[PDB]
């Protein structure tokens, strides 16, 4: 289970809700 | 695999969006200054106008529907642990109560897609939670990310 748990995680930063990228500058 | 369906557009396609109140098509420096102020946060101008222009090649002022998808989907490694660790624990644990409930988790989980079983999602949980207390706490989540193994 531990590819999903990543994928997850993965897939989050993907989405970045936050905008990590964007956020962070 | 690079199968890439309407589902990783569309979660960005949504977000867009949220950034785009008036929904004009293109998001302006004005508008983005709007959001990111109301993100707990509040950066110059300087490097704002400078990293928006920086990508726009023709640096109208304004991000098209085709940058922002390049812009992040293009954009994605880390340089900041602390951000991505917090982040996504910040994400899992909706509640914020120091471990990660299978609900909080299920969601996270299918909101991306994905159609789980009751075996794949006590697996899914169970598996990570080595105190098999059905919860995640972030010092597991924190050694899982790092050794794994
Ligand atoms: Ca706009
Ligand atoms: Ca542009
Ligand atoms: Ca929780
Ligand atoms: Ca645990």
């Amino acid at each position: 289970a531990r590819q999903r748990w990543r994928s997850s995680v993965s897939i989050v930063k993907n989405r970045a809700r936050r905008f990590r990228m964007i956020s962070n500058l | 695999a690079d199968i890439l369906s309407e589902e990783q557009i569309v979660d960005f396609k949504e977000a867009f969006g949220l950034f785009d109140k008036d929904g004009d098509g293109c998001i302006t420096v004005e508008e983005l200054a709007t959001v990111i102020r109301s993100l707990d946060q509040n950066p110059t101008e300087e490097e704002l106008q400078d990293m928006i222009s920086e990508v726009d090649a023709d640096g109208n002022g304004t991000i098209e529907f085709d940058e922002f998808l390049s812009l992040m989907a293009k954009k994605v490694k880390d340089t900041d642990a602390e951000e991505e660790l917090k982040e996504a624990f910040k994400v899992f644990d909706k509640d914020q109560n120091g471990y990660i409930s299978a609900s909080e988790l299920r969601h996270v989980m299918i909101n991306l897609g994905e159609k789980l079983t009751d075996e794949e999602v006590e697996q899914m949980i169970k598996e990570a939670d080595l105190d098999g207390d059905g919860q995640v706490n972030y010092e597991e989540f924190v050694k899982m990310m790092m050794t794994v193994r």
